[PDB]
């Protein structure tokens, strides 16, 4: 399946993803496509930030979700 | 869309090939036998 990350600025972006995907999984994904690190990255799903350790489905995110990227930086 | 983990008053969503858990109560489950 597939979901869709976006940053606060605008920029989106789509992740090909599987339900059992942990949130570092993700993470890490987004890593590639952005080249950003995954301690910088906080995600967060209809309002609520996504915790480490757990996955996609422990959230119900389902396919074309977004998620939002939010940045410690 | 799915349903909810089997344990007591968990938060997360469950799933079929965990027995209905979430990840890690089903990891619990498992370590508890
Ligand atoms: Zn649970």
């Amino acid at each position: 399946m597939q979901i869709f990350v976006k940053t606060l600025t605008g920029k989106t972006i789509t992740l090909e993803v599987e339900p059992s995907d942990t949130i570092e999984n993700v993470k890490a994904k987004i890593q590639d496509k952005e080249g950003i690190p995954p301690d910088q990255q906080r995600l967060i799903f209809a309002g609520k930030q996504l915790e480490d350790g757990r996955t996609l489905s422990d959230y119900n995110i389902q396919k074309e979700s977004t998620l939002h990227l939010v940045l410690r930086l | 869309g799915t349903s909810k983990c089997r344990k007591a008053g968990c938060v997360y969503f469950g799933t079929p090939e965990n027995k209905g858990f979430c990840t890690l109560c089903f990891i619990e489950y498992r370590e508890n036998k």
